[PDB]
């Protein structure tokens, strides 16, 4: 898909399978990295712009909490990261 | 032969039970043997939602929810084989072969 909501929906689900299912944080990051990189390139269409308006902040904050977690090992940081990814996943259905 | 036990803390409506494939919405608090709270989604907070009976959650939850009526609050004691088993969930402070305790409140069924 080239639709941001579909790309993120598939990616978040797969990233969570790798992390929670396979216990594979390296693999999880490889799935999420390209998607965050896409966001950092910025929206290029009406629909990408609307998606960024709705979810861009939550997705960037999820990544920040996750980066915090990778240095802290604090479950609080981990859970805040996943709460945000979960939120976006549910809002885009 | 279920590998969990359930104690009802507050009765539900005794009428509406989740079925395989339903989306349920829950409040929960999870504790270890010593009462350490490893997670709660009770306060931005909102209920956990998931499709039941398809492996979205650990087996103890997936099975127990089919026995709860809407509004029910129950204490679940889940054996490690129906939770995180030998590996546990180290990042979340769940050790190997851990029995998990959850208070679960079934808020809604879509
Ligand atoms: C912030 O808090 C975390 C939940 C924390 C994680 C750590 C554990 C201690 C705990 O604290 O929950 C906890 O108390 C616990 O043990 N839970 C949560 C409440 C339900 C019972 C149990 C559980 O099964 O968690 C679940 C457990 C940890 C992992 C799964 C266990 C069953 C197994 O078959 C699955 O393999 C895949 C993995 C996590 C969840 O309840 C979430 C909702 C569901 C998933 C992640 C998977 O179903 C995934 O499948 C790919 C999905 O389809 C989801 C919807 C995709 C989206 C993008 C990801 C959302 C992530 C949400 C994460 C949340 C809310």
């Amino acid at each position: 898909s080239i639709l941001w909501h579909e790309m993120w929906h598939e990616g978040l689900e797969e990233a969570s399978r790798l992390y929670f299912g396979e216990r594979n944080v390296k693999g999880m990051f490889e799935v999420l990295e390209p998607l965050h990189a896409m966001m950092e390139r910025g929206p290029q269409t009406l629909k990408e712009t609307s998606f960024n308006q709705a979810y861009g902040r939550d997705l960037m904050e999820a990544q920040e909490w996750c980066r915090k977690y990778m240095k802290s090992g604090n479950v609080k940081d981990l859970t805040q990261a996943w709460d945000l990814y979960y939120h976006v996943f549910r809002r885009i259905s | 032969s279920p590998k969990y036990t359930k104690s009802v803390l507050k009765k539900g409506d005794k009428t509406n039970f989740p079925k395989k494939g339903d989306v349920v919405h829950c409040w929960y608090t999870g504790t270890l043997q010593d009462g350490t709270v490893f997670d709660t989604n009770i306060q931005n907070a909102k209920p956990l939602s998931f499709k039941v009976g398809v492996g979205k959650v650990i087996r103890g939850w997936d099975e127990a929810l089919l026995t709860m009526s809407k509004g029910e609050k129950a204490r679940l004691e889940i054996e490690p084989e129906w939770a995180y088993g030998k590996k546990g969930q180290p990042d979340a402070k769940i050790p190997p072969n851990a029995k998990l305790t959850f208070e679960v409140e079934l808020v809604d069924i879509d």
